[PDB]
RNA sequence: CCGAGCCUGGUGAUAGCUGGUUGUCCAAGAUAGAAUCUUAGUUCAACUUUAAAUUUGCCCACAGAACCCAAAUCCCCUU
RNA sequence: GCCUGUUUACCAAAAACAUCACCUCUAGCAUCACCAGUAUUAGAGGCACCGCCU
RNA sequence: UUAAUUUAUUAAUGCAAACACCUGCAUUAAAAAUUUCGGUUGGGGCGACCUCGGAGCAGAACCCAACCUCCGAGCAGUACAUGCUAAGACUUCACCAGUCAAAGCGAACCUCAAUUGAUCCA
């Protein structure tokens, strides 16, 4: 990416990124499972219902897209029926 | 006339700025190219009796071609001006 | 312009000196006629596929005939072997047999002398040829 | 390694490659025939629609002899003083069109090469006669066998799993899966060489489609091309496999039992030489003795549909002709008499 | 070879789903479960998606 | 005025669908009987 | 010093390649693999370093881990 | 290799390039080359004098 | 150069515009321009291989290379609840992907080795 823009100076924001992870406030990018459109006619229930889903990202995988996109990302937001809003926070995390 | 419409747009300049252009901003395509659309007719009032088209003080729908190349260079025709207009409708109802 | 056409395709897309381009339009007054494209096919027919050069064709009438009659006898000789695109030295295995003796001659002549075969199986042949290019197209 | 040849050999399609070496021999073996025999192989081959018995085979004849289709088996057993393929006419093009499945759930028709039906109707198969396929399993005499009245079960083996596979889902889509339930049919994916050793004396009649040049494949299809430079060693060894094929078979036949040699291709070599390798092989390694049946009248009685190769010692050759685009087809029958 | 087709419920709902059949077999009706009307329903075949 | 539609057309359907289902079923019974008659010849 | 002149400028071109990379002292510290127009490189994993949290880590007694057709290993309370 | 000549200035002077001769193709024409010319001309190209056969 | 991408440039024509030239748009050539020329193997050739699965090597949890030994797959058949959901687990040594699945709703009262292909874009 780039670290430091000709015009601003700042860092910039690999919209490749928004167009494919979601952040949540507490830490965790969640994402579709790659394949999830594509020859459905040959893959089984099971399958199909597991590439459906919404999945979480791993801890590198996470710092890679934190570094990749920028601070006005990783914010609150109060969206108005946001379905995410109680999947932005954490509970009952020991360590 | 040929009509040019740029392929990348212009971002904003902003209300007393100008836009800065580049490279891109350079690439156009052709939208479209007057000359290739259907002829209209230009409105003139006859001065002097002509064949196929009038006699004197009528308006008339005459090819660009001929209003600019004969009538109106020789004197037998007259721009449908609304001055003209009002000056052979004085004509007219002077007879 | 279908006139400087059908010169400028005999000249620049097949490389026809001016003299043999004229022998071309006195002896066979059809191409003019004929529609360019498949003035091209019949000409590089002959000279990739049947390996005559410029001479010969223009010697020859061979844009007299039709591309349908070039077709179906040229591709009964060289299936049947007797006639044999030659190489890239131009040698063949055998000597071919003369475009007059394939295109002029009448059709019983062209299959008892140069195929020797039957007529039935000339008929045959056509037959299946022709699907053949109709299902080419 | 070395980079810069002196000279590289000219790169030939297989296509060509198969052309100048059937040139270069069918040429000596057939003289003046070879003309029409090539023209005839580089031509449309001409397909026969052999009707499912196990489907309305009655209605499917009626609507192929509507589309003008006559049954050359039928023509044939009129003069020959259970198989019904219908072909058309001499020096008539027409394609069958598509077989379709039918009311039964199984398939009207194979549209088959008809000259490949011959090697079956030659075999005999008796009433209830055990039966061995060694290596068929394009399909085509395989289909036909079944359709045939073997019902003391036919063994099919082949080498390739891609053609057992072949045969499987043809069988499927023609054979009603209650005929094919039983040891009825029995597909194997084995090596007909080892078929000596591992069953002997037990079979009646015996098919022998051996891999071939299949001239006609090879001059058409440019894949897996036998003639193609990297299966030298393979084309060139062709012969003592099929030899060592039909001697497996010669040794599973029972006494006095039947079997049939085909072959897709026009060479002398792979045809009578093998079939005479094989019965002297047998005669002398095993000291078994196998006669030649003679199959003259065969050809005269199917004549009127194939052209035979009349200058052949051993067996039946269909050539393929421009009238019948048929062959290419070699059948050889042998009675194994100890 | 088969041919991927798309079943059409017959009680007017948009539901669709594909399945696969013979391209010489006869054109498909099928009973289907159909998850908007929560039953059972006539699914007839409608066009061709792709030959497999 | 859209969803009264589908609505409408749902219901249609479905008053249709018993009648269809019998037939369609009744269709493939006597095309396998009619298979049988031909095997039995 | 021409398979495409010379000078200036873009130009601090680029180089997964070569070379170099300058005070003292102590401490931890070495290779499971995968993918890659990729095997002279790089991303992940593995290993390694640092800081922090709390709690079992290793060694390991029985018992236990397959039919077709050996050395050992895994799991493992005690210690 | 016809010949006289030409060539890799600074590793090759040659059988290589050119060469008269012969052959192929292109062009019906003027005011800046061709050309102040016009088919026995001009341009592009091959090959290599001449002579002999088929 | 019959490698890919172009025809910006010229030469032709065609259609427009004007009443042959000029301009715009097309088509065909000439001429060029930009860029590339994968990887692992094979010295006496005329090529082989590249992804997935089973077996031995690798005998007993897992893992294990080869320019090692063999064998195979790029489907087919059935069914149309081959629907929806969901604890907990496995995982080809990463990720991507791939697996199994209690319970529940709703219904009745898939198989076996591999049989495949991400994003973007249509
Ligand atoms: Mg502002
Ligand atoms: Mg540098
Ligand atoms: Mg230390
Ligand atoms: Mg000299
Ligand atoms: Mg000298
Ligand atoms: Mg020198
Ligand atoms: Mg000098
Ligand atoms: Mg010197
Ligand atoms: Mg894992």
């Amino acid at each position: 990416l780039t670290y430091f823009s000709a015009r601003k100076g700042k860092r910039k924001t690999v919209k490749a990124v928004i167009d494919r992870f979601l952040r949540l406030h507490c830490g965790l990018w969640v994402r579709r499972k790659a394949g999830y459109k594509k020859k459905l006619w040959k893959k089984t229930p099971a399958r199909k219902k597991r590439l459906r889903e919404f999945v979480f990202c791993n801890k590198t995988q996470s710092k890679l897209l934190d570094k990749m996109t920028t601070s006005f990302w990783k914010r609150r937001n109060w969206y108005v029926d946001d379905p995410y809003q109680k999947y932005h926070d954490r509970t009952n995390l020991k360590v | 006339t040929v009509i040019v419409e740029r392929w990348w747009k212009v971002p904003l300049a902003g209300e007393g700025r100008k836009p800065r252009l580049h490279r891109r901003h350079r690439v156009y395509k052709l939208v479209e190219d007057t000359k290739h659309r259907p002829k209209e007719n230009l409105e003139l009032i006859l001065t002097q009796s002509v064949e196929n088209v009038g006699v004197r003080g009528d308006l008339v729908s005459v090819k660009k071609s001929l209003g600019r190349n004969r009538l109106l260079p020789q004197g037998l025709a007259v721009y449908a001006s609304p001055e003209n207009k009002k000056l052979f409708e004085e004509e007219k109802l002077l007879r | 312009q279908d006139i400087n056409d059908t010169v400028r395709l005999l000249k620049e897309k097949c490389l026809f000196t001016v003299q043999q381009v004229t022998k071309i339009l006195h002896s066979c007054p059809s191409v003019l006629r004929e529609d360019l494209g498949q003035l091209e096919y019949k000409f590089q027919y002959a000279y990739f596929r049947m390996g005559i050069k410029h001479p010969d064709i223009v010697k020859s009438e061979y844009l007299q005939y039709s591309l349908t009659k070039i077709k179906q006898r040229h591709i009964y000789l060289e299936r049947l072997g007797r006639y044999q695109t030659p190489d890239k030295k131009g040698q063949t295995q055998i000597p071919n047999p003369l475009l007059k003796d394939i295109l002029r001659v009448s059709e019983a002549e062209f299959l008892a002398r140069t195929a020797c075969t039957s007529v039935e199986e000339f008929q045959v042949f056509k037959k299946l040829l022709a699907r053949e290019e109709e299902e080419s197209e | 390694y070395k980079k810069k040849w002196a000279a590289t050999e000219p790169k030939f399609p297989a296509v060509r490659l198969a052309l100048q070496n059937f040139d270069m021999t069918y040429s000596v073996q057939f003289g003046d025939l070879w003309p029409s025999i090539r023209v005839s192989l580089l031509s449309e081959q001409k397909y026969g629609a052999l009707v499912n018995n196990f489907a309305a085979w009655d209605h499917v004849s009626a609507k192929l002899e509507q589309l003008s289709a006559k049954d050359f088996v039928n023509e044939a057993i009129s003069h020959w003083e259970n198989l019904r393929c219908f072909t058309f006419d001499r020096g008539d093009i027409s394609r069958f069109p598509p077989a379709r499945p039918g009311s039964l759930g199984v398939m009207e028709y194979y549209l088959m090469d008809a000259a490949s039906l011959l090697p079956v109707l030659a075999l005999g198969l008796q009433p209830g006669d055990i039966v061995l396929d060694l290596c068929a399993a394009p399909g085509g005499k395989t289909l036909a066998l079944l359709q045939t009245g073997c019902c003391r079960n036919l063994a099919a083996n082949d080498l390739s799993p891609s053609r057992i596979a072949r045969l499987q889902k043809i069988l499927h889509s023609y054979v009603p899966e209650e005929i094919r339930d039983g040891n009825q049919v029995r597909v194997t994916s084995w090596d007909g060489r080892k078929w000596g050793e591992l069953e002997g004396d037990t079979y009646d009649r015996v098919l022998v489609d051996v891999p071939c040049t299949t001239d006609r494949h090879s001059l058409h299809e440019e894949e897996n091309n036998i003639f193609k430079r990297s299966r030298k060693k393979e084309r060139q060894i062709l012969p003592v496999l099929q030899v060592q094929l039909l001697a497996a078979g010669l040794l599973a036949t029972k006494p006095g039992g039947h079997v049939v040699y085909s072959t897709c291709s026009l060479s002398h070599l792979q045809n009578e030489y093998v079939v005479q390798g094989a019965i002297e092989l047998l005669a002398n390694q095993y000291s078994i003795q196998v006669q030649v049946e003679d199959l003259t009248h065969f050809r005269r009685v199917f004549m009127d549909t194939f052209c035979f190769f009349s200058s052949c010692q051993v067996g039946e050759l269909v050539i393929p002709n421009l009238m019948a685009n048929f062959g290419p087809m070699y059948f050889c029958k042998m009675r194994r008499l100890t | 070879k088969n041919i991927l087709v798309r079943m059409v419920s017959e009680a007017g709902t948009g539901f669709c789903f594909n399945t696969k059949r013979n391209r010489l077999r006869e054109k498909l009706t099928l009973l289907h479960y159909d998850p908007v009307v929560k039953q059972r329903v006539l699914f007839v075949e409608k066009k061709k998606i792709r030959s497999l | 005025q859209k969803r009264r539609e589908r609505e409408q057309h749902i219901a249609e359907c479905m008053a249709k669908m018993p009648q269809m289902i019998v037939n369609w079923q009744q269709q493939q019974r006597e095309n396998w009987e009619k298979a049988q008659a031909d095997k039995e010849r």
